[PDB]
């Protein structure tokens, strides 16, 4: 057995060679925060949230993209570690806007989450915010781009699994938006997967817009009818009426996708 | 100054942009630098002889470049709003590039600015009501122990003064085209006030050779 | 050997620096290069490496890493990909203008050094990145290369040895970020040049998923020179870990901004003395200094009357070598708004790709343009350290580093003039 | 004769629009064959 031996938090775990920082700490049941990361996507390294201190090296690695070494101990809740989390949520959370109750993503959102439990609890920011153009890329995703963190699993996810190629980053700096550069319509058989994938409440669902909210809605765990492949799903409702259908992690069927008709 | 597309009556995928066939030649001269597989390296240098040709890029030469090069359009509007030279809304003939970094500014490159400005009768971004200059004020040129300088839409006019640059805008608007220079006594990079080195002729091919080569 | 500096006219590796003779093949063969260079080929990889590893050569694009080392990274067997050699002449740096008389000047140099150094790497070409801005740089490069080809120096049978080399000139697009190696390796594949993440090093994975080196035009224009003259001769300039000669570009306000060639650890006021008359008003009127280009930290007088101009000498001077770009600022000049247009510089030059730089780059932009007006109060100096503190090492590329450094060098030497240019703006706005 | 007083670089007085690619049109007939991955694209 060709295994390397690394250690998380001290604790010794067994790994292929090839693993990253952020799947070694998998293995031992802690997750890593990450923005960027999507174990289904490619790997960006792009939100800098999984930084994470290797000791005996004076620099935090990015988790999501590292390959583990021989010998590493990783320190997920070290002090420079914490700093490298407090301070890229600060950075996320420069530019963001004030949308937490107009938000359609509020209490299943990524940024509100990890930044209660990896960021600080106060702003330093003194300064005026960006705001970012709103984009149609049709009838079944709003479009609320002053939202978007840059995160790119937009493109990876209409790169890869999609495979349609309308999405991309135009402009540069901090004036760099996602988009489609065109008034161009995003419709994929598997376009709504995109308001899975986002982190924040940039790509959100246009019929589900602001009719519900996920701490009320219960879920149901359920079966797609709508093709002969079975994707298993979440009829999600609240107080008797169904509220939207999101998708069920099921390894062998839809992994974690449905198309737009199941949606 | 805009990072999206809005269709105009004069910049549309149906507005006419097609290449000379020398250009072609060109693009396929452009294309075998680069390996088998790898023909998406070339958007870079057909899209900037795109702009060569058109003075500027509507959305017909993006999608002209990503159609023969059959890369998706996306990809070449991200090369297209990523750098700063393709100029996606139609500038002056004579593209004045004035320089504002740290070390120029040190050598009052303002003046210059302000020289541009009150000699032309524009401001920063704008263009001439003749369609000839567009000013705007861009980054570091790479012309430090040069500064203050220009650059216009091709060649750098270094070492200069306002009336430098009021002459060398004076001879733009007769219809010439100057000596892309600096514009004091010395000739590139040496020392102002004569040379504090390389003075000597060199030494000629083979000194220095060590033993054994 | 003690004293360092007074470089005679005869171990100057780069003679016709100023354009006073033909930059073309009659006049680059009167001058030394394209000597012997098929006796420097047929003695394979593993004689230049050893020669360069023996030069003490350091990196002259800024880093500073041991120039043969990394050319021994490619210094492994075939696996049916490919080997490039890739020439960083994109050059984007403030105060640097070197490359560009490098390429314009002895650009024969240049080849050869593609040649020996892509020898030493088995690397099949050369793709010379340069900058879109330098056109005229771009043709004379390759009028060049023409002459090198028609000579037979370069492509089939390279000087007679055998080996196969072709060299390209790709030409950038204006971004300072696709100096950047990795950011310049997407810009080749015709993409936006946004940096990769290191490992891969491009040894590994570089240009089209290829081995790949990149090196700065400097550090690669000086290998023919080292395996000709041999590496002890090379490395007998300078201190030890600093071997060698120097383009050094003095700018800023000086009597005479100039680009000249140094050994390797001459001293400032006597560079700045010696080779560009002197700061404009002599030495008492000194304010501060960017030593090395924009990206490292500024240094008052205080420190710049026994400094080195080499790297350890400026490491341990709280700053770094990296470009040897001298930028000298008088009395005469608002220092914070020259820091805050360098900052300026650093986010209308940022590619926007990870979120420390693409955000806190901004916003340090934002908070430096309130502390030229003095629109603040003392605690934003200590938040705006803790700011770049949080950029630095969070970030892809050294871009984020190089933007948090000129902040910290400006905040570290001169916190009290922000402080009275705050208090100042207190009074007379309340 | 010697000459350490002149700008022998008078060359690029006279490069026009289209001098870079016209130097890669020469040059296209001097250069290798290029390496090929099998396949026309990543899309391929
Ligand atoms: N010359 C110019 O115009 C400019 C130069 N710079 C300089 O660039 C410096 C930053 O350099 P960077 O490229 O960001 O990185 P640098 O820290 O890593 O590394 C220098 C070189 O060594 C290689 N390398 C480093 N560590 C390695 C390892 N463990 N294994 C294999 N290869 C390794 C890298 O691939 C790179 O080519 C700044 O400090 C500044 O001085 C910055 C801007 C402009
Ligand atoms: C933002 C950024 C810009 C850079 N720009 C250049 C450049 O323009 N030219 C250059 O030679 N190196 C540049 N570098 C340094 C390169 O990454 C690399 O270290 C160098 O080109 C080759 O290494 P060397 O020093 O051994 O030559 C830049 C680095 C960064 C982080
Ligand atoms: S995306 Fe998240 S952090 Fe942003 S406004 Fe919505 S709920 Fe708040
Ligand atoms: S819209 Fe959402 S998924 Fe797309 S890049 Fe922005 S944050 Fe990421
Ligand atoms: S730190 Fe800045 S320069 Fe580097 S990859 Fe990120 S956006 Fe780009
Ligand atoms: S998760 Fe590793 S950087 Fe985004
Ligand atoms: S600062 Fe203007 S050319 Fe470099
Ligand atoms: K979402």
């Amino acid at each position: 057995s060709n295994l390397i031996e690394v250690f998380v938090d001290g604790q010794s775990v067994m790994v292929e060679p090839g693993t990253t920082v952020l799947q070694a700490c998998e293995k031992v049941g802690m997750q890593i925060p990450r923005f960027c990361y999507h174990e289904r996507l490619s790997v960006a390294g792009n939100c800098r949230m999984c930084l994470v201190e290797i000791e005996k090296a004076p620099k935090v690695v990015a988790a999501c993209a590292m390959p583990v070494m021989k010998g590493w101990n990783i320190l997920t809740n070290s002090e420079k570690t914490k700093k490298a989390r407090e301070g890229v949520m600060e950075f996320l959370l420069a530019n963001h806007p004030l949308d937490c109750p107009i938000c359609d993503q509020g209490g299943e959102c990524d940024l509100q989450d990890q930044s209660m439990m990896f960021g600080s609890d106060r702003s330093r920011f003194l300064e005026g915010k960006r705001a970012v153009e709103d984009k149609n890329i049709g009838p079944l995703v709003k479009t609320i781009m002053t939202r978007c963190i840059q995160c790119t699993r937009c493109i990876r996810f209409a790169s890869e699994i999609a495979g349609v190629d309308d999405l991309g980053t135009t402009g540069r700096g901090n004036d760099m938006q996602v988009g489609t550069y065109i008034e161009k319509m995003f419709m994929s058989e598997l376009s709504g997967n995109i308001i899975d994938i986002c982190p924040v409440g940039a790509l959100t669902s246009k019929p589900y817009a602001f009719t519900a909210r996920p701490w009320e809605t219960r879920k149901t765990e359920s079966i797609d009818v709508m093709d002969a492949v079975g994707s298993n799903i979440v009829v999600s409702t609240r107080t008797g009426e169904v509220m939207r259908i999101l998708p069920r992690m099921h390894e062998d069927i839809n992994e974690e996708w449905i198309s737009d008709k199941t949606r | 100054a805009l990072f999206v597309h809005r269709d105009t009556p004069k910049n549309n995928p149906e507005t006419p942009f097609d290449f000379t066939p020398e250009n072609y030649k060109r693009i396929e001269a452009i294309v075998k630098n680069y390996p088998e597989g790898h023909k998406a390296a070339a958007v870079l240098p057909v899209l900037d002889l795109a702009q060569r040709q058109n003075g500027w890029l509507p959305i017909s030469a993006m999608n002209k470049v990503a159609e023969i090069l059959q890369v998706p359009p996306m990809r070449v509007y991200e090369v297209a709003t990523f750098y700063t030279m393709y100029n996606r809304k139609p500038v002056g003939k004579y593209h004045i590039q004035v320089c504002t970094t740290t070390p120029c500014m040190l050598r009052n490159s303002d003046s210059i600015l302000e020289a541009i400005q009150k000699k032309l009768g524009i401001k920063v971004g704008e263009t001439t009501p003749d369609k000839l200059f567009t000013l705007i004020e861009v980054e570091c040129l790479g012309a430090c122990v040069n500064a203050p300088m220009v650059q216009i839409n091709d060649n750098y006019y270094e070492d200069l003064t306002p009336k430098d640059i009021e002459e060398i805008i004076d001879e733009l608007k007769a219809g010439k085209i100057p000596k892309p220079g600096p514009r004091s006594g010395r000739f590139s990079c040496e020392p102002a006030g004569g040379l504090t080195s390389l003075t000597e002729p060199p030494k000629g091919p083979g000194f220095g050779v060590q033993a054994g080569l | 050997k003690t004293s360092f500096g007074s470089l005679k006219d005869e171990d100057r590796i780069f003679t016709n620096l100023y354009g006073r003779h033909d930059w073309r093949l009659k006049g680059a063969q009167s001058r030394g290069d394209w000597y012997k260079t098929k006796e420097i080929l047929l003695k394979g990889p593993d004689w230049i490496l050893g020669e360069v590893k023996t030069s003490g050569l350091r990196g002259r694009g800024g880093a500073g890493f041991p120039t043969g080392l990394k050319w021994s990274f490619m210094n492994k067997p075939s696996d049916g990909r490919p080997k490039y050699l890739v020439v960083n002449a994109d050059e984007g740096e403030p105060g640097t203008c070197k490359d560009r008389e490098i390429i314009r000047h002895d650009p024969h140099k240049l080849v050869e050094g593609c040649l020996v150094g892509g020898r030493a790497m088995g690397a099949r070409a050369a793709y010379i990145y340069i900058r879109g801005e330098f056109y005229n740089e771009a043709s004379n490069l390759q009028v060049a290369i023409r002459e090198a080809y028609e000579a037979g120096l370069i492509g089939k049978n390279a000087c007679g040895s055998g080996y196969d080399f072709d060299v390209f000139v790709v030409r950038g697009a204006g971004a300072y970020i696709c100096g950047e190696e990795t950011a310049l390796i997407e810009s080749i594949e015709g993409k936006q040049g946004k940096p990769r993440l290191k490992p891969p090093f491009p040894a590994d994975v570089g240009v089209f998923g290829c081995p790949t080196t990149v090196a700065n035009v400097e550090t690669v224009a000086v290998s023919p020179t080292i395996c000709r003259r041999g590496g002890a001769w090379f490395a007998s300039f300078g201190r030890e870990r600093n071997s060698g000669t120097k383009l050094f570009n003095i700018s800023g306000h000086v009597n005479n901004p100039c680009t000249v060639e140094e050994e390797m650890s001459v001293p400032l006021k006597e560079l700045i003395e010696k080779h560009a008359g002197g700061v404009t008003g002599g030495w008492d009127n000194l304010l501060a200094v960017i030593p090395g280009g924009s990206s490292t930290p500024l240094i008052p007088k205080s420190v710049c009357e026994t400094v080195l101009m080499d790297f350890d000498a400026l490491i341990q001077a709280q700053t770094g070598l990296g470009t040897a770009a001298v930028i000298v600022m008088d009395r005469s000049t608002d220092i914070v708004k020259a820091i805050a247009r360098l900052i300026e510089f650093y986010k209308h030059e940022s590619c926007g790709q990870c979120t420390p730089c693409r955000e806190g780059v901004d916003w340090m932009n934002k908070v430096m343009a309130r502390f030229v007006r003095g629109d603040a109060r003392p605690a934003e100096i200590d938040s705006l350290w803790e700011i770049s503190k949080q950029i630095e090492g969070h970030t892809i590329c050294a871009l984020g580093d190089g933007a948090a450094w000129p902040v910290q060098g400006l905040i570290r030497h001169f916190r009290p003039e922000l402080e009275e240019r705050m208090q100042r703006f207190a009074q007379q706005h309340q | 004769p010697f000459d350490n007083t002149t700008y022998k670089n008078l060359q690029h007085h006279d490069y026009s629009t289209y001098t870079f690619l016209d130097l890669n049109l020469d040059l296209s007939k001097f250069r290798m064959p290029q390496p090929s991955s099998g396949r026309e694209s990543p899309r391929h």
